[PDB]
């Protein structure tokens, strides 16, 4: 039937509806991998609703169209792993997989390397101090002082490394701070 | 802040190994990635390679491929540089880095079959100077020793301003080196003056006091 | 692999004024429109320290007069104004591609007004005399320029063999040099000459400083 | 029937993929006004398959669930109209109807204001200029010069206007730069 | 760089209306909020409000409310407050701030009913002093003007060391100021002194030479 | 609203020495768990020059002896070291809530070592004495404290009323005040005396210094 489709279909809506307006701003580890959880599944149930229409097709102008967009989208989901796996092999990282970028952001917090997605890997990376909890590039790496900041980082991309050294760090009411990681070298393989 | 601490110079044979220690402080030793760099002939500044020490991969100089392997050691903190096959073109002084800002003092590593030879100190005054206006000079000489290299100091490092140490020179297999110190006369002889050389590859330390003849 | 070429080899200016540095790369190292360039500062018997990241970037705590220019292939080190402990050697390297190559470096030195040498003459010791040989000594302290000749008189003859001189490196203080001349002799040919002497001729004057002594004279 | 609806949802989930992978780093203006019009369409049509699922009430556990959560989206959907026109109310710009956040942040450059919306609204807000580009909280706001920032932009929510201010502007690499804006007052509406 | 220049110090009839300008340069004028601070007696700052020169909205101060209307002019890159029902009370400076630390130079207003007066300027100099020491006390006197404020300088600003301008002091509603120059003996009277007094209330700008009587 | 109790009312300082200012808030002005708390310097003829917002961020060009504290309701200025150009009026401003009170401001003195003051007597001019009237001037320069009295005395008696005296603010130069003592008086009582006289009694001496002078002597 349909119709049990239709209430998966609107609970994956509603999942992210509540992941857009109550735990957007939130960058809570375990609600960020459950976004990026999403994310990753919302692959097959697009390659799903076209292999259904393909399948189950109404006319065959509807039904071939659906057979072009579900090569589309396995198309864009193969390249989703070809992009991951060939990052996976130079990070080994299990962050490699997420499915909204395919470069990491290397930093060391806590004495163990804290990687994270990042999207644009600019020259210039901004880390934000707020209560005294580090944020780079909208990830909440944890707590963090403006003397406790990681003196470089380094985003890994795909046959790219690229170090970033800290720069001028301003300490602004109190617990809170301003950094700057501009990037200094670059490691490509 | 961030310091790191090298192991000393070291007299090799030529082609045998050496593993160089750069032991870190003052941070997480697994946090930044540590670089390694060659002066050759003090001049020469030549990049080896790097390890990140969270994981373990390295990225070397295709020169330095089968030279130099880099490892590290979490528990203790320190980057090791083993290097293979030492022959005399690596006579040179080997730093390490970390965001290429802090740098370790380096080790002066000396690949030579020379034998190790303990230094020869002698003191030398103005004796019979017959002129003792209140700037007078006396000096140190280190004559005879190997390897690279030496420390001279006077006092115990109490006396820093109007000190000179020569840079030392080759001859027959044999390094020498000088210091001078100019004092006035109102120093000379009342307080004591003293030159201290340590060598810490043949593992000695002589102190020499001056004395007019 | 990015050869890096720095002109002048040695460079000399005075205090006050501005000293550039060049540094050519072979290959063009515009990454992402950006240029990696490290510029280090070594002092004699010190680690290399880095002033400028990234072509423009100054590093912290390092004086706000070094800065680096250019793109492309052609880069430059801008020192104003030079003051005393800026006397050391600069580095050039290219953080973009592995290995990352460094300059040839430039030994920059401080132009100082011209001084005279503090000459001084050291017989053997008697210590080293009993050993079986003997090194009369000549030390030169605070003079300027570097360019300088010793020259060593026995008996009456000036000798050329079995001298060596060994020249210091500008110092952070006086932006002075010294230089130390040693002659040394087998104890058969020590007694047999009398005389021996030191001569300088430096710019400083056109009287060359001249200081001696005797054997049966200590 | 009821086949036409899975078409529509397989090119919802295509749109959504293609602006999460294609265009995610892209802040082409029109390009983000595209990702919010899919956003803000996001709601009816989550509506849409519960509303299905209710009028198909084969069980009574399925539709009344689907009854419910009907409820649960079209209550929150009404949230975020009730937000947005208190945010409206102060602001007077067409930005606080985005469906993403109720925080809009208001940037002065080139002259005429460039209010954007902003997630988190912090004490201090990031400003980095790549290539002689201003982009504050991940919003591309076009040419500027670190000469040219913007010495006070202001951050407007409801019930609640925060200025905010220039604390120390860094020059890197020549065209790009860094600053920080740290709040330093608040016009509690 | 964000300079903002305001009117000159004015005299207002009690019970009136005064509009202040802020004209500003160096920035966009829309771009950022323009604060006004009232300081009275001259230490007691009060803010009245902001206004936002884009849109146009107001945020006064409670104690404002209806004294103090802010409007904007973007053409001109000006802005202006209103002052309505000015009272005694009213008698301070107001200033235009941007981000706390760019501000005009302060319009004081003077709300009263008094004629404005033109200054009396009278030179003094130490006549028959019978001491002439190397440190010769020379001074200008202004007396009987309104309102304020008045400028008085030495030789168009040439001399700007050794001068005191003292703050003017009120009597018989009658504003009185002072300026005194102390110059070495070397100076007085090879070269010329004349005292420069400037009133933009009443628009005069008097010059008076100093001579001995 | 809030009302900001800036303590003390006037502060006296030496050079070097740390200078704290305390400025209490009426009530919490935490918003969002920080302070916005704005610190001013006046100097006497120009507009409020911020120093410190936020509480602790210190502004563009500002000197980093300023320095801010607290949280809560307590609030405080550490000025250290304090250079001569520090002689200003600080001013406390909450910015969290309207209206942005501002606090009661407190002028910092710089406790300099004391000095005698420089007199000067200046009769009546001429011009003004034909038109119908005439004053008096008596001129302290260059002295410290604050606190001092000037008298004027009449064919040998001190006269209080009629008497005006205008204080300078303290210079940024020398740390020291300067006052002048105006006696006006009609030219129906002026020619019926005949010795002008103008003492002052200051901290610095035990001797009250004296300078007349007399109408025909002239
Ligand atoms: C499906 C299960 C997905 C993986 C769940 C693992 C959640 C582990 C709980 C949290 C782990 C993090 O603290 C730990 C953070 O490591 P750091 O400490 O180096 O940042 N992170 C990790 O182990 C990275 C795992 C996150 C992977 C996200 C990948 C999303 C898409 C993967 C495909 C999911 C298919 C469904
Ligand atoms: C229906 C389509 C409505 C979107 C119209 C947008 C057309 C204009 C394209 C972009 C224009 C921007 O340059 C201009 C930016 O102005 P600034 O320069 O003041 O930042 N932007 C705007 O005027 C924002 C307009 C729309 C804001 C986001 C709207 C989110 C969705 C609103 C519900 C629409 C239901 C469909
Ligand atoms: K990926
Ligand atoms: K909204």
């Amino acid at each position: 039937l349909l119709e049990q489709w239709n209430l998966v279909i609107g609970f994956l809506f509603l999942t992210w509806i509540c992941l857009l307006q109550f735990a957007y701003a939130n960058r809570n580890r375990f609600l960020y991998i459950i976004k990026l959880i999403f994310l990753w599944l919302l692959w097959p149930v697009t390659l799903a609703c076209f292999v259904l229409a393909a399948v189950y097709r109404i006319n065959w102008i509807t039904g071939g169209i659906a057979i072009a967009m579900a090569c589309l989208v396995g198309l864009m989901w193969l390249s989703y792993f070809i992009a991951s796996f060939r990052l996976f092999a130079r990070t080994r990282s299990m962050w490699s997989f997420n499915p909204e970028t395919n470069i990491l952001l290397n930093v060391p917090l806590h004495g163990t390397i804290l990687t994270r997605p990042l999207l644009e890997s600019e020259l210039v990376i901004g880390a934000v101090i707020l209560r005294g909890h580090l944020r780079i590039a909208g990830h909440h790496l944890g707590r963090c002082d403006i003397k406790d900041l990681p003196k470089e980082i380094t985003v890994a991309t795909s046959r790219t490394l690229s170090y970033y050294k800290l720069g001028a760090s301003q300490r602004v009411a109190g617990d809170s701070g301003f950094a700057a990681y501009s990037r200094y070298r670059i490691g490509n393989y | 802040e961030v310091q790191l601490q090298q192991s000393g110079p070291e007299l090799v044979k030529p082609g045998a190994s050496m593993k160089i220690s750069c032991k870190t402080s003052g941070y997480s030793f697994t946090g930044y990635t540590m670089n390694w760099v060659k002066q050759s002939h003090g001049k020469n500044l030549e990049w080896i390679g790097l390890i990140n020490p969270y994981n373990g991969d390295t990225s070397y100089n295709q020169k330095f491929k089968g030279k130099a392997t880099l490892t590290v050691d979490k528990s203790s903190s320190t980057a090791y540089m083993e290097l293979l096959s030492l022959t005399s073109e690596d006579s040179a002084v080997y730093y390490c880095e970390v965001i290429n800002t802090y740098w370790g003092q380096g080790t002066l590593v000396t690949v030579s079959a020379a034998k190790t030879t303990p230094p020869s100190v002698y003191p030398l005054a103005p004796g019979s100077a017959a002129q003792t206006n209140s700037m007078v000079t006396l000096g140190c000489l280190v004559k005879g020793y190997f390897p690279e290299p030496v420390t001279v100091t006077w006092n115990s490092g109490s006396l820093s301003s109007g000190v000179h140490t020569f840079p030392a020179v080759l001859q027959s297999d044999l390094y020498t080196l000088s210091s001078s110190v100019t004092v006035p006369s109102s120093t000379w002889p009342s307080e004591t003056v003293t030159c201290n050389v340590a060598h810490p590859a043949s593992s000695t330390k002589v102190d020499k006091k001056i004395v007019p003849r | 692999d990015i050869v890096m070429t720095q002109s002048p080899a040695s460079l000399a200016v005075s205090l006050g004024q501005r000293a550039t540095i060049s540094c050519k790369a072979s290959q063009s190292i515009d990454y992402d429109g950006d240029n990696y360039m490290n510029w280090y500062q070594q002092k004699p018997g010190q680690p290399p320290k880095l002033l400028i990241y990234t072509t423009s970037n100054l590093e912290s705590g390092i004086p706000a007069r070094f800065s680096g220019s250019g793109s492309g292939t052609d880069f430059t080190l801008n020192i104003h104004p030079v003051e005393e402990g800026d006397a050391a050697t600069y580095y050039c390297q290219q953080n973009n591609e592995d290995p990352y190559t460094f300059g040839g470096g430039t030994k920059l030195e401080i132009k100082r007004a011209d001084a005279a040498p503090t000459v001084s003459i050291f017989p053997p010791s008697s210590e080293q005399l009993t050993s079986g040989g003997a090194s009369v000594v000549c030390f030169l302290n605070n003079f300027y320029p570097k360019d300088i000749n010793v020259k060593w008189k026995i008996d009456g003859s000036e000798r050329q063999n079995g001298v060596l001189n060994s020249w210091t490196d500008q110092d952070s203080k006086d932006s002075t040099y010294s230089m130390s001349s040693t002659l040394t002799l087998t104890k058969d040919e020590y007694e047999r000459h009398n005389s021996y002497t030191c001569e300088a001729t430096h710019k400083t004057s056109t009287s060359p400083i001249v200081k001696s002594f005797n054997r049966n004279e200590c």
